[PDB]
């Protein structure tokens, strides 16, 4: 079953995944604006 | 070079915009620290 | 046999033989008072 | 070899490289020779794992 | 554009002319109205101790962290 | 006070192994020019 | 000795003077290292001619 | 083209700042750690993991505020915002030292974007990166201290903090339970430090009076910004003046210039050396033969003993309050004192 | 001609003179192994480990050859404490010879690779240039890795046609090697349970034949090749480097925490055992449960182990011992011969006072008796003309409980004083220290000089993985011609 | 048997000094 | 050079030193790879500093015995 460690770690997981892929997806898009 | 088009979201405007708003937000706050009465 | 042809010449001149010996020298004195503890 | 650095003498070799090629499609000699080879691959690794879970 | 004229443009005047003092008085009133003490932590100037005993807090447990500190708190130590 | 043997070989190959290597080079070198 | 016993009268690390030399010697490394490391990559090679006891006429 | 080429050279157009790959890495992560520094020293408190205040709205001045570590307790956590301590709350994270290692980590990748950085600028403009090479210098010193060192202690709590008087603390605190001036690894990073130093004086002066040009007007009209210089002055006249001043000089400008830079980087590189070994407390604190004739003989005395008592006075009056955790309670009676021997 | 560090950038363009190198290096290590473990057997005394274990003898490779399952000698003494085995060929003096042996065949089959260093096979045969093709080499080389690694799991480490591997118990009283069945549950990655570790070869061992499989099928992609210089052979370097920096880090790490491949009957304690008050809490709790199920201090004390006490002494910490001091531990303080007994010590009134224990950033500490409601009673004053507590103002006596010394009591103040100034080193031990002549002066144990060595070396190279990926990325800038073209033939040019 | 070694060491590196000063390489 | 019986036998596994499939090839399945193996070394870290926690795991020398 789930213990409250195992859901901050998914939370911190998802949180970081969320975050780089938004900043890979913002220099993708301003690249290919001004390309 | 480098000639000048260059509107509203550019790189040097996010680079002076993100060291802009905190550091006079803080020195709008070591201010009123100064008239603490402790 | 037949001669390797990667066989090179090493060489060494004075002046850096004079700062090896230096750092061996000092390094020897810094450290022999801790080998002799 | 590479010799480099010669204005003083001081030798200095480098790797080299070969040349870089492109692949070219496959011949039917080719192709069963890998299958013989990834058959090989996957009846030997079937194996493994029934040694895995037979060790318990 | 360059920085070299950047701040003589009629830009830079009609905006920041009025942004700038808003958070400023917004940085300002972040400590003069005391939210700064709840956000992060901070003791009041008077809150270092309880009146309970004299001792300082030190928290000597990591996952019971949490409400051995709340207990700190709710005797005002 | 105490007199390590073990200091009198320690700093004895420290200073002379490295400086064996030192000097042979150089002599093997001037050999070379002519 | 000296440095230890000076600390412990004087207390020197809160004096700015010491400060100024501390600063002045972190960056005289930093900016040693620097200027080596700047101009040995830029260097490809020197020569001047040279005869029997003396140095060239051109130091290209 | 596809999306990646076009990605990759937007990246690396001439511009003010230069972002590229390295960038992703160096920029927010330094931001973040900068950033949290200020954020800390501003607001944060240690009233709860040393028993301290820290920070400007508790009153302290530029020199003794900080950003300070961990309690004992809380072992070599990583202190997550989400981990099991704080569990989502900021102000137990702020509270229980969580943001030290937030500013410690997020650093530690700052400095891996720095030289990235510099190898690929310096594989755009195609010269060998010795200067990535030379800053590898402070990384060794970086992460053997602040990462490594607190990591063979029993916590994080033995780190130094992100302040002025936190790390004029750690030089007293070194001098009193390691006798770190005695460690033959911080005397070779003593002697790099300050020979760099050395070559910088002696270098600026010496140039800066071997200049060409001293009569007629200028006969050099470039630089040419990247050579730095080396065409302003005459060798010859140095190198002439220091062979009877000292009685050697270097005739070699490439060597030179290779010398300054090998010699606080061997430095830092060597105190690194040391001060992983003692992060597993293995100390050479004491010469063995000095100590038996000492002990066999009374009144045998050296500035090396003197030393020793006087380490014992800083760990013996310091501890009870650098160490509040330990709850020492030493008796008036049991500390020491000169006017006691 | 060639700097005097440039000597070894001939085999750069030669196979065979490297894999003669290669060689060469092969065979002094399994030399250095064998000739180590002979030496250190010549030196070696197991006719007590009970109280005075092999890494307090400061034995470096003998707790690793006692981990995988040697643990007899051709003299026929064992160290589980038995006496009278045969362990037969395989002993610790056995591997040593094979050691020996093998380095001799290195050596000859390396000047054989150095004589005929030019065959057919090394050459390209489009050019007569040296080839080599790293990615099938990778391949290759990658399903023995994991032939090896699944072997190693599935017959020894089991126990199916191999002896298994040391397993213990939490205090270290009993340990002895034997057959471990995995573990695949989440219960597997805790590195306190043996099981785990064998799983993991078990999989590692099949993941590494797939993946060797894989890279003998596959050539690498276009983009990749030419991006990370693939066919340089320094390219192989510094990421064998960078793997190898990282490899020494976890190993210092897990030997200084402590694993279940690192026990405590093969390196001693560690200091993160001393400073929770690990053994003095499992002690305190038998004597409690004694006393509770109906005993006299004197019966209670008398059943704690010789074994338990002596894990209880700073003077086994690894996190005490110097720098430059020298020789096994017994020379820190000499050779323990018996366990004195627990002391206890309580002041005229007559309560139980506790000796407060020194800790390991400490090199000296004031000898203090606290109550067990915190407020100090008692000490052994600095002060030679001043006091408000001494050994006698509060009449300060000890008393010992099992041990050797059982029953008995000290009322005058000296030998009290210097029974206190053992006790803030926890337990008391009789010590001889004539055998050695020892300084009376700590020094750690091999755990500690694993760690401070791999830590050392792992820092050094990871300047040695960016110095060489310099190298790689740069190959182009450190020479001056790009091997994108092939030697320069006629010169054409252009004039006016 | 120490301070021998002390001053031996010494002793080397001022005729270190003499040889590196009064016959160093010719500037060729 | 010389013909050797085991020169012409590996022979075939050398005799390739230089070719590149075209393209990308097989990069994505590199990089799911190398983003389940970073997920990985982190569970594996934070099961050992106790910062993740599962039941039936006690990262303690307990359980050895
Ligand atoms: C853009 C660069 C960047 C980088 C490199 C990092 C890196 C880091 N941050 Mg972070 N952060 C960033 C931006 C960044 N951050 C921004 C903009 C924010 C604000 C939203 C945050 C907010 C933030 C917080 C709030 C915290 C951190 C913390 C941390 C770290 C602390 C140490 C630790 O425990 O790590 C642990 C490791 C990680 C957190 C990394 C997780 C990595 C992931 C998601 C890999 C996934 C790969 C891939 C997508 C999987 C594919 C699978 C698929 C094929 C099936 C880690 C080093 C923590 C900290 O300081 O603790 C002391 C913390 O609490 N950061
Ligand atoms: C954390 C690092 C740190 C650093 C970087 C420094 C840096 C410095 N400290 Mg220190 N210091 C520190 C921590 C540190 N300190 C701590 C923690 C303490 C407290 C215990 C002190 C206590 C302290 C004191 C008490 C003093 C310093 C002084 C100095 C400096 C003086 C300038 C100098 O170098 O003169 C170096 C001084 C010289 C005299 C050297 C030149 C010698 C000559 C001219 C010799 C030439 C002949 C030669 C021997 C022959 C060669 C022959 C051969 C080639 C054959 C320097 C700025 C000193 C200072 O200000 O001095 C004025 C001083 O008195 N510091
Ligand atoms: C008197 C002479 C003297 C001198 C010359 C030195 C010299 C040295 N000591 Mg020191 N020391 C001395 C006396 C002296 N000491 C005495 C008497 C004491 C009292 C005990 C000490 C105590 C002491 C300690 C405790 C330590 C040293 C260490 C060191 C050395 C490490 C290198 C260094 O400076 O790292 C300094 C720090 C760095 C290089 C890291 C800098 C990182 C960066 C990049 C910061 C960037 C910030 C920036 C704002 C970012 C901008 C970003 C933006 C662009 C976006 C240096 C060799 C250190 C050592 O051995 O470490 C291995 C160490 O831990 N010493
Ligand atoms: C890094 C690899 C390594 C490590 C960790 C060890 C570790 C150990 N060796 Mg060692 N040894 C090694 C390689 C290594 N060995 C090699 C390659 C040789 C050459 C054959 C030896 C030769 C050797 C001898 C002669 C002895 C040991 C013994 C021992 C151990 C027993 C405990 C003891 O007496 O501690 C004492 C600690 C040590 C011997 C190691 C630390 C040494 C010191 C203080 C200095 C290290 C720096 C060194 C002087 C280089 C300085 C360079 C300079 C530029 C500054 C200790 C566990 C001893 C033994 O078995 O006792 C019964 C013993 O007498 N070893
Ligand atoms: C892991 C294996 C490995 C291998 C195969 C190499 C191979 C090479 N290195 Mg490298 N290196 C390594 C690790 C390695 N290194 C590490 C870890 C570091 C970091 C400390 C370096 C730093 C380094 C630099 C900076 C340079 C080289 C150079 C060279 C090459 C030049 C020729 C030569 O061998 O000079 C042979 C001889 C020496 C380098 C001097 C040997 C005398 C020394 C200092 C040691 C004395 C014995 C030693 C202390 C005994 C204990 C060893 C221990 C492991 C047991 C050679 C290709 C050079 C190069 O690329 O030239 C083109 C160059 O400039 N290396
Ligand atoms: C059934 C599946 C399975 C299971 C149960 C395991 C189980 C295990 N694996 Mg795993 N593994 C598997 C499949 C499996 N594996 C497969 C298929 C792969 C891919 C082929 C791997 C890849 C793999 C790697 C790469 C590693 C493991 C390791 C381990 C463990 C080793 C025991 C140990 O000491 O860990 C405790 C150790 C850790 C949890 C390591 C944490 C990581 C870091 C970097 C720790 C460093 C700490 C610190 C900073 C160092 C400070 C030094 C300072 C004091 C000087 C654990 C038992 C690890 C290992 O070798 O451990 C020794 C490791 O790094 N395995
Ligand atoms: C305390 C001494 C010291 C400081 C402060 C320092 C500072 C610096 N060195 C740099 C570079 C260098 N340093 C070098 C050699 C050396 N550096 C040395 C000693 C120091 N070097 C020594 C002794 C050497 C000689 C070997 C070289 C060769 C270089 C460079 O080329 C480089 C440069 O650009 O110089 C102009 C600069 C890198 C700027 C950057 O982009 O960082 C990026 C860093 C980031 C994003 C994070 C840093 C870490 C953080 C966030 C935590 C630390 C704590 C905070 C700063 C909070 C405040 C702390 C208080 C104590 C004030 C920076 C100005
Ligand atoms: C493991 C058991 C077996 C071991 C057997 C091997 C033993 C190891 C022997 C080798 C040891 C390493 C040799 C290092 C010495 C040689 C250095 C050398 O030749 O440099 C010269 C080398 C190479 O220099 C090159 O030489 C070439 C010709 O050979 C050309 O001249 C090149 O132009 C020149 O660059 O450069 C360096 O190594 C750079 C660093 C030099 C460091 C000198 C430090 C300064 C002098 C000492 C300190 C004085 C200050 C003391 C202050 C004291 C105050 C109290
Ligand atoms: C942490 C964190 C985070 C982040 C944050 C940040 C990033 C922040 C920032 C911050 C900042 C970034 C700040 C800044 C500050 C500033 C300051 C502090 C300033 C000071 C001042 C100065 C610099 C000036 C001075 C002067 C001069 C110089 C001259 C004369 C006048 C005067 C005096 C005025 C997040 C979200 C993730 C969440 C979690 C946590
Ligand atoms: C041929 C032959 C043979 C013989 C063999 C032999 C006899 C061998 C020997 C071998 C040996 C017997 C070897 C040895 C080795 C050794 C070594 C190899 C060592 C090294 C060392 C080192 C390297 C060190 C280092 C160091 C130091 C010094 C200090 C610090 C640390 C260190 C560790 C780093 C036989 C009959 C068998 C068989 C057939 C053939
Ligand atoms: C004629 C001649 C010569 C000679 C030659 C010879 C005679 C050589 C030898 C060589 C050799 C002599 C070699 C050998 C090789 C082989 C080996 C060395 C092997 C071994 C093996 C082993 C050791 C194995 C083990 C194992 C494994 C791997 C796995 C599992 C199982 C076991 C553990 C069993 C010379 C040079 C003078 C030159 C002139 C002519
Ligand atoms: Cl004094
Ligand atoms: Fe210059």
């Amino acid at each position: 079953t789930i213990t409250p460690s195992l859901k901050g770690f998914f939370i911190g997981l998802l949180s970081g995944a969320v975050v780089l892929g938004l900043t890979f997806a913002v220099l993708i898009a301003i690249s290919q604006i001004d390309k | 070079q480098e000639p000048v088009s260059y509107p509203i979201f550019t790189v040097r405007w996010v680079a002076v915009h993100t060291l802009a708003v905190p550091t006079i937000f803080f020195l709008g706050a070591i201010a009123a620290m100064q008239f603490i009465q402790r | 046999m037949e001669p390797n042809p990667n066989r090179q010449p090493v060489e060494l001149n004075r002046t850096s033989l004079y700062l090896g010996l230096l750092l061996i020298l000092v390094l020897a004195l810094l450290f022999s008072s801790y080998f002799f503890n | 070899m590479r010799y480099t650095t010669d204005e003083g003498g001081r030798l200095n070799n480098f790797a080299i490289e070969p040349k870089v090629y492109q692949a070219q499609p496959w011949t039917p000699q080719q192709k069963v020779r890998a299958a013989l080879l990834v058959g090989g691959g996957l009846l030997l690794v079937a194996g493994l794992v029934a040694i895995a879970v037979g060790v318990s | 554009r360059p920085f070299s004229d950047i701040i003589t443009s009629v830009r830079y005047w009609v905006i920041h002319s009025i942004t700038i003092p808003a958070l400023f008085i917004a940085g300002w009133l972040f400590v003069s109205t005391g939210l700064a003490y709840d956000v992060f932590g901070t003791p009041r100037p008077d809150s270092y101790y309880a009146q309970e005993q004299r001792s300082i807090p030190l928290v000597t447990d990591r996952f019971e962290a949490k409400q051995q500190v709340e207990t700190f708190l709710e005797q005002l130590k | 006070m105490e007199v390590n043997q073990l200091g009198l070989i320690a700093t004895a190959l420290f200073v002379l192994v490295p400086s064996v290597f030192l000097i042979i080079l150089y002599v093997q070198t001037e050999s070379q020019q002519k | 000795n000296f440095m230890i016993v000076f600390q412990a009268e004087h207390n020197i690390l809160m004096h700015p003077f010491h400060q100024l030399g501390v600063a002045g010697v972190f960056g005289g490394a930093l900016f040693c290292a620097m200027h080596g490391s700047l101009v040995t990559s830029s260097l490809i090679r020197e020569t001047t001619e040279t005869e029997s006891a003396n140095y060239g006429y051109k130091f290209g | 083209r596809g999306w990646f080429d076009i990605l990759d050279d937007w990246l690396k157009r001439d511009r003010f700042v230069f972002v590229g790959w390295s960038g992703i890495l160096l920029f927010p992560c330094a931001y973040l750690a900068l950033g949290g520094w200020l954020t800390g020293t501003t607001f944060v408190t240690s009233w709860y993991t040393h028993g301290l205040a820290s920070s400007y709205l508790e009153g302290c001045n530029f020199l003794t505020v900080a950003v300070s570590t961990p309690a004992n307790s809380m072992g070599h956590s990583l202190l997550l915002l989400w981990g099991p301590e704080a569990q989502g709350d900021f102000t137990r994270w702020c509270q229980l030292g969580g943001l030290w290692t937030f500013i410690a980590l997020h650093g530690a990748f700052g400095l891996i974007g720095f030289m990235l950085r510099q190898f690929e600028i310096a594989r755009l403009v195609g010269v060998r990166p010795y200067n990535a090479i030379a800053f590898s210098a402070p990384i060794a010193v970086f992460v053997s201290v602040f990462l490594i060192y607190p990591l063979g202690q029993s916590s994080w709590f033995f780190a130094p903090s992100f302040g002025v008087a936190a790390i004029f603390r750690f030089l007293l605190f070194f001098q009193g339970f390691h006798n770190w001036t005695l460690n033959p690894f911080h005397m070779m990073g003593v002697a790099g430090v300050l020979g760099g130093a050395l070559l910088c004086a002696i270098h600026g002066a010496t140039v800066e009076n071997t200049l060409f040009q001293d009569g007629e007007g200028a006969s050099t009209f470039r630089a040419f910004n990247p050579t730095q210089a080396e065409e302003t002055y005459s060798m010859v006249t140095a190198n002439r003046f220091w062979s009877q001043i000292f009685g050697i000089a270097f005739s070699n400008k490439r060597w030179l210039h290779f010398f300054m830079l090998f010699v606080p980087v061997t430095g830092l590189w060597m105190s690194a050396i040391g001060v992983v070994g003692l992060a597993l407390n293995l100390r050479s604190y004491d010469f063995i033969s000095q100590e038996i004739r000492a002990a066999e003989d009374p009144e045998f005395e050296t500035f090396y003993t003197k030393n020793l008592l006087l380490n014992e006075g800083i760990r013996a009056w310091m501890a009870p309050q650098d160490q509040p955790h330990e709850n020492f309670v030493f008796p008036e009676e049991v500390l020491p004192r000169g006017n006691a021997l | 001609g060639l700097p005097w560090y440039r000597v070894h950038t001939v085999l750069i363009n030669d196979p065979g003179r490297l894999i003669a190198a290669h060689l060469m290096h092969t065979a002094l290590v399994a030399g250095w192994a064998g000739s180590m473990a002979l030496y250190e057997l010549a030196t070696f005394d197991p006719s007590d480990p009970v109280l005075n274990p092999m890494w307090r003898q400061g034995m470096f490779v003998l707790p690793f050859m006692a981990r995988l399952g040697v643990t007899g000698s051709w003299s026929g003494w064992s160290i589980t404490g038995e006496t009278g085995i045969d362990p037969g060929f395989w002993s610790f003096e056995g591997v040593a010879l094979a050691h020996i042996v093998l380095s001799g065949l290195l050596f000859l089959a390396a000047c054989w690779h150095w004589v005929y260093w030019d065959l057919e096979l090394f050459r390209d045969p489009r050019t007569g240039e040296p080839a080599l093709d790293l990615p099938k080499m990778f391949g290759i080389h990658l399903f023995l890795a994991g032939l090896l690694c699944f072997g190693f799991g599935a017959f020894h480490l089991t126990g199916l046609f191999g002896p298994g591997m040391w397993v213990s118990d939490p205090y270290g009283l009993t340990g002895s090697v034997q057959p471990v069945a995995p573990e695949w549950g989440p219960d597997g990655f805790n590195p306190y349970n043996p099981g785990g570790v064998v799983a993991h070869h078990i999989a590692a061992g099949i993941v590494g034949i797939i993946a060797g499989l894989f890279h003998i099928l596959v050539r690498p992609p276009q983009r990749l090749y030419k991006a990370l210089r693939m066919g340089n052979i320094e390219t192989v370097l510094s990421s064998s480097i960078a793997a190898v920096f990282f490899a020494a880090f976890v190993v210092a790490g897990t030997m200084w925490y402590g694993s279940a491949t690192t026990p405590i009957e093969l390196f001693g304690p560690t200091r993160y055992q001393w400073d929770s008050s690990y053994f003095q809490q499992e002690i305190n709790r038998r004597v409690q449960a004694s006393l509770a199920s109906g005993a006299t201090l004197e019966e209670a004390w008398s059943a704690i182990p010789e074994k338990l006490a002596f894990y209880d002494y700073i003077g086994n910490n690894p996190a005490k011992g110097g720098l430059f001091r020298t020789g096994p531990m017994n020379k820190g303080d000499g050779i323990a011969q018996a366990w004195k007994g627990h002391a206890v010590f309580r002041n005229k009134e007559g309560e139980e006072l506790f000796v407060r224990r020194m800790p390991a950033f400490f090199e000296s500490f004031p000898v203090i008796l606290t109550d067990k409601n915190g407020v100090v009673k008692a000490d052994i004053p600095f002060r030679r003309a001043e006091s408000k507590y001494s050994f006698e103002q509060q009449g300060v006596t000890v008393s010992f409980y099992g041990g050797e010394l059982n029953g008995q009591t000290f009322t005058d103040p000296p030998t009290v004083k210097s029974y206190a100034r053992k006790a803030i080193f926890g337990e008391i031990f009789e010590f001889d220290t004539e055998t050695l002549n020892s300084d009376g002066i700590f020094r750690t144990s091999p755990r500690g000089w694993f760690t401070f060595a791999h830590a050392v070396f792992a820092l050094l190279f990871f300047f040695g993985h960016i110095w060489h990926g310099a190298r790689t990325l740069f190959r182009d800038v450190f020479s001056g011609i790009d091997p994108e073209l092939s030697p320069e033939q006629v010169e054409w040019g252009f004039y006016q | 048997m120490e301070t021998i070694t002390y001053v031996f060491i010494f002793a080397c590196i001022i005729a270190l000094f003499f040889f590196a000063i009064f016959f160093r390489e010719p500037p060729r | 050079a010389r013909r050797t019986w085991l020169g012409d036998i590996l022979r075939p596994l050398n005799s390739e030193y230089g070719k590149v499939a075209p393209g990308w090839g097989t990069t994505p399945l590199m990089a799911v790879f190398m983003g389940l193996f970073l997920v990985f070394l982190l569970i594996i870290l934070e099961i050992y500093n106790s910062t993740l926690i599962l039941d039936g795991v006690n990262v303690s020398w307990k359980a050895l015995g």
